[PDB]
RNA sequence: UUACUUAUUCAAUGAAGCGGAGCUGGAAUUCAUUUUCCACGUUCUAGCAUUCAAGGUCCCAUUCGGGGCUGAUCCGGGUUG
RNA sequence: UUGUGACGGCCCGUGAAAAUCCACAGGAAGGAAUAGUUUUCAUGCCAGGUCGUACUGAUAACCGCAGCAGGUCUCCAAGGU
RNA sequence: AUGGGGAAGCUCCGUUUCAAAGGCCUGAUUUUAUGCAGGCCACCAUCGAAAGGGAAUCCGGUUAAGAUUCCGGAACCUGGA
C-alpha cells in the first residue's frame, strides 16, 4: 500500500496510447464473410416478392418440436438394421421359403424432394415439412402452391441440416409423412390442425404479402430524424 | 566501420552518462532540464486549474 | 506522317519524372480520429530541399495514439515554420500559422494551403510554392466551404477538407530570370524531359502539324478544336481568344 | 451466442494443423549408392615434372579429382584411401577442364614415400 | 429542381473509434413530458509517454502470485467517407 | 602527386538507396557464503565450401574480311629548360 | 512471378494492389509428440553493379611458365557448448 502508486492514463484525444478496445466491429473479414454478410444484407434490402419470403414464416420452435418429435419416432432405418433385416429374411426365404413379406410394412418418413413432390402429385403425402434453406430456392419455391392444390398440410421448418439429421443425411431440404399409425395418428391430426392454421389456410396472403425492403440501421435512425424533424412544428 | 564496431568493447562505444553513447553531453542536460521543468510546470498548471474550478 | 512529340510523351519512356532525389510524396496526416474530433501535436523536425519542387518540405514527427511507435509525415513547408516547431492537426487546433485545420473550423479570409480537394485526400490543392487558398465563405447545412483558388477559380468544397495554414513556403521563385540556357537544363534535369523544346514550325511536315514550308508559317490557324485528335492538337487547344489581352487576372 | 474479442482488426490466416507425408509408395524404391565416394573423387595422380617437384619438395600430392568433388571431400577421400593426415587442399580447374587438387600432407607423413606406395616414383 | 440505397462508380485505412445511448455541474423559453453542446484533465519549452496498466472491489489452500468486474459505459456488428 | 583537415564560393541544380553493424530509455528473467554473474576483459579449441585467377589489352593477342596508320575505359608518372 | 483483372489466344497489365499471403526461444524434449490456453509480432517474392555499398593478409623467398593464392615468418575476420 505505501509502494503503490495511482498512475491513471488518461486516454484523451492525444494524451496516452489507447488501451486494446475490442475492434471486432471494424475486422478487416475474408471475402467470403464479407459476400455471406452482404448476400443477407442484399436479400433483406431488396423488395422480395411474395414467392419468396413466404419462407422465413418458419414456424415456431415448440410446434417445430413437437414435429420433429413426431418425425424422429418416424425416423428410417440405419445400415445396421437394414443388414439385420436382410440377413433375417434371407434366413427365413433359407428355411420357410418365405415370400419375402415376413418383415413387416415399414412406416418411414419419406424424404427426397422428385419422391416427396411425386407424393404430393399423388396426394399420398399426409404432411410436408420445407425447409427454407435451400439454396436454390427454386428446388422448393414452388411447394407451399403444390401442397395448396393437392390439400396436403405443409409447413415450412428452420433446417435443413435438421431434416437430413431426422432422415439420417446431412440435408433433406423436405421431409413427408404419408402414413401413420393408429398410436400416434391422433397426434399427427393435432399438428396438422395448427400447422394448417400457419400455413394453409392463409396460403393466398401469403401470397399477396410482399416482403423484404428493410434499411440498414443509420438508414433506419437517418430517416427516424427526418420524421422527427418533420412532424416536430 | 560498422562492422568493426562488433569486435571492439562496449566501453569504446559509450560514454558512463545516460544516453551515452547515443546523445551529447549538452543534449541530455538540455532533456534533463526540460524534462524536470515541464513536469513542474504540468503539476502547477494542474493546481491552478483545479483551484480556479473550485473557486467557479 | 509520323507520331508527334506530345504523343510520344505519354507512353511514359523517357518522359517519366526523375524521382530519384525526391524526399517522398508531401501529404498531410492521415484522418484518423483525433483530427477530426480534437488535435494531435507534433514536431518539425527538419525542413529540407526536395529535387524538382520549389517549396521546402517539412518533415513532421507525431505520436501513435494506438501503439508505442512515431509516424514521420512529409509536408509541405509554410513560410515561418521552423525545426522544433509544434505543429496541431486537428479540429480543434487553433488558428496558427502551420496547423492543419478543416475549412469549417477555420474563418472566412484565412490563407490554407495543402487544402484537401476531397477529405481525407492528404492535399491536393495550393501545394506550389508561394500559393494559398482564399477562405471566402462557408455553408453550413449540407456542409460546403466556397474557397477561391490560386488560379482565381471559384470552388466549393466539402467543411471537413483539411488544410495547412499560411502561404507555402518559397515564394518569388518565378521573379528571378533563369538568365541561362544552363539554368533550365539544371532546372529540367531533375523534373523531367520536358526540354529544350524544338518549335514545330521548323520541323519537317512529317513531324508536326506545322512543320515544312519554303518559310517557317504555321499555314492554317493555330487555334485547335477540343475535339481535334492526338496528333492535331498541337498549338493552342479550345482557345477562346488570341492575342496580347488587356487587363489583370481579377480572380 | 456472443462473439470474441478481436483486439486487432486484422484478420490472418488460422494456422492449421500440418500433416507430414506418409506416402504409400516409395518414390525411387532404391535409394542410390554414395555417388561420390573416394575412388570417384580421386581419379589418379598427376605426375608431370612441376608435379613430381611438388612431391618431392613441398610434401604435396598432385591429383586428378572429379569435378563436383570439394576439398572437403577430398580431403576425406584422401584420408580413406591412403590412410593419411592431409593438411592443407588446393584445387583448381586446369584450362583443360579437370579438377587438380594440390594435397600438402603433415609433417608426420612424406609425400615421396606415399607417391613410391602408389607406385608412381 | 429533387428524396432512398441496395446495383454500378470514386477514395482512405494495419478496414480504431461510425450511427444512436447517460452520474454531479454549465449555455440554463422547460409553462416539472427534457430538444443540442462541455468539466469526458492534450497549446510558453526540439523532454517522457511502450510489459494483459497503475489504483479500486470479493475470494484463492500460497513458492514465479492471481481470477472476474472496473479502470476503458451500453446497443446495432454498415470499416469510413 | 596523393590523402586528410578546418574553411569559403555555387545552384529556381542543394548532389536519393538497401543489406549489414553498433548504441541508447526498459528490467520483463538471478544469486547474497567451498558458489551464484561474466565468452561486449584477456588466454586457450576447430572450421571456413563453390567458381575466376595463365597471357595480350593493341601500329600483331579485341573490333574493323588482315599481323588494317582507324576505333576501344582506366591507375602509377624521374631530371633540365 | 504471385493475388487479381484483360485477351479467341500466343499472352498483356499489375508488384501490394477489392488476397484468409510468415518466421526464433524455453516449458513441451519419451508409460505421449515437434502435437500444445507457451511469447513477439507483421519484412509486405525475386532478379538487377567483377567501377556503387561490403568482414577479414602482409612482408621476404620460390617457377620455364602461378602467386596479396605456393613456402617461411607474422596477423586478422566470420561462425560454432
Amino acid at each position: 500500500n505505501p509502494l503503490t502508486h495511482s498512475t491513471p492514463k488518461n486516454f484523451g484525444i492525444g494524451q496516452a496510447v489507447q488501451p486494446k478496445r475490442n475492434l471486432s466491429r471494424y475486422v478487416k473479414w475474408p471475402e467470403y464473410v464479407r459476400v455471406q454478410r452482404q448476400k443477407k444484407i442484399l436479400s433483406i434490402r431488396l423488395k422480395v416478392p411474395p414467392t419468396i419470403a413466404q419462407f422465413q414464416y418458419t414456424l415456431d420452435r415448440n410446434t417445430a418440436a413437437e414435429t420433429f418429435k413426431l418425425f424422429n419416432k418416424y425416423r428410417p432405418e440405419t445400415a445396421a438394421e437394414k443388414k439385420e433385416r436382410l440377413t433375417k429374411e434371407a434366413a427365413a426365404v433359407a428355411e420357410g421359403k418365405s415370400k419375402q413379406d415376413a418383415s413387416p410394412k415399414p412406416y418411414a418418413v419419406k424424404y427426397g424432394l422428385n419422391h416427396v413432390v411425386a407424393l404430393i402429385e399423388n396426394k399420398k403425402a399426409k404432411l410436408v415439412l420445407i425447409a427454407n434453406d435451400v439454396d436454390p430456392i427454386e428446388l422448393v419455391v414452388f411447394l407451399p402452391a403444390l401442397c395448396k392444390k393437392m390439400g396436403v398440410p405443409y409447413a415450412i421448418v428452420k433446417g435443413k441440416a435438421r431434416l437430413g439429421t431426422l432422415v439420417n443425411q446431412k440435408t433433406s431440404a423436405v421431409a413427408a409423412l404419408t402414413e401413420v399409425r393408429a398410436e400416434d395418428e391422433a397426434a399427427l391430426a393435432k399438428l396438422v390442425s395448427t400447422i394448417d392454421a400457419n400455413f394453409a389456410d392463409k396460403y393466398d396472403e401469403v401470397k399477396k404479402h410482399w416482403g423484404g425492403g428493410i434499411l440498414g440501421n443509420k438508414a433506419q435512425a437517418k430517416m427516424d430524424k427526418r420524421a422527427k424533424n418533420s412532424d416536430s412544428a | 566501420r560498422p562492422r568493426q564496431y562488433a569486435t571492439v568493447s562496449k566501453t569504446h562505444k559509450t560514454v558512463s552518462r545516460a544516453y551515452g553513447g547515443s546523445r551529447c553531453a549538452n543534449c541530455v542536460k538540455e532533456r534533463i532540464i526540460r524534462a524536470f521543468l515541464i513536469e513542474e510546470q504540468k503539476i502547477v498548471k494542474k493546481v491552478v486549474k483545479e483551484q480556479t474550478e473550485a473557486a467557479k | 506522317g509520323r507520331v508527334i512529340r506530345n504523343q510520344r510523351k505519354g507512353a511514359g519512356s523517357i518522359f517519366t519524372s526523375h524521382t530519384r532525389l525526391r524526399q517522398g510524396a508531401a501529404k498531410l496526416r492521415t484522418l484518423d480520429y483525433a483530427e477530426r474530433h480534437g488535435y494531435i501535436r507534433g514536431i518539425v523536425k527538419q525542413i529540407v530541399h526536395d529535387s524538382g519542387r520549389g517549396a521546402p518540405l517539412a518533415k513532421v514527427v507525431f505520436r501513435d495514439p494506438y501503439k508505442y511507435r512515431l509516424r514521420e509525415e512529409i509536408f509541405i513547408a509554410n513560410e515561418g515554420v521552423h525545426t522544433g516547431q509544434f505543429i496541431y492537426a486537428g479540429k480543434k487546433a487553433s488558428l496558427n500559422v502551420g496547423n492543419v485545420l478543416p475549412l469549417g473550423s477555420v474563418p472566412e479570409g484565412t490563407i490554407v494551403s495543402n487544402v484537401e480537394e476531397k477529405p481525407g485526400d492528404r492535399g491536393a490543392l495550393a501545394r506550389a510554392s508561394g500559393n494559398y487558398v482564399i477562405i471566402i465563405g462557408h455553408n453550413p447545412d449540407e456542409n460546403k466551404t466556397r474557397v477561391r483558388l490560386p488560379s482565381g477559380a471559384k470552388k466549393v468544397i466539402s467543411s471537413d477538407a483539411r488544410g495547412v495554414i499560411g502561404v507555402i513556403a518559397g515564394g518569388g521563385r518565378v521573379d528571378k530570370p533563369l538568365l541561362k540556357a544552363g539554368r533550365a537544363f539544371h532546372k529540367y534535369r531533375l523534373k523531367r524531359n520536358s526540354w529544350p523544346k524544338t518549335r514545330g514550325v521548323a520541323m519537317n511536315p512529317v513531324d508536326h502539324p506545322h512543320g515544312g514550308g519554303n518559310h517557317q508559317h504555321i499555314g492554317k490557324a493555330s487555334t485547335i478544336s477540343r475535339g481535334a485528335v492526338s496528333g492535331q492538337k498541337a498549338g493552342l487547344i479550345a482557345a477562346r481568344r488570341t492575342g496580347l489581352l488587356r487587363g489583370s487576372q481579377k480572380t | 451466442k456472443a462473439l470474441k474479442v478481436r483486439t486487432s482488426a486484422t484478420f490472418r490466416l488460422p494456422k492449421t494443423l500440418k500433416l507430414a507425408r506418409a506416402p504409400k509408395y516409395a518414390s525411387k524404391a532404391v535409394p542410390h549408392y554414395n555417388r561420390l565416394d573416394s575412388y570417384k573423387v580421386i581419379e589418379q595422380p598427376i605426375t608431370s615434372e612441376t608435379a613430381m617437384k611438388k612431391v618431392e619438395d613441398g610434401n604435396i600430392l598432385v591429383f586428378q579429382v572429379s569435378m563436383k568433388a570439394n576439398k572437403y571431400q577430398i580431403k576425406k577421400a584422401v584420408k580413406e584411401l591412403y590412410e593419411v593426415d592431409v593438411l592443407k587442399v588446393n584445387t583448381l580447374v586446369r584450362p583443360n577442364g579437370t579438377k587438380k587438387a594440390y594435397v600438402r600432407l603433415t609433417a608426420d607423413y612424406d609425400a615421396l614415400d606415399i607417391a613410391n606406395r602408389i607406385g608412381y616414383i
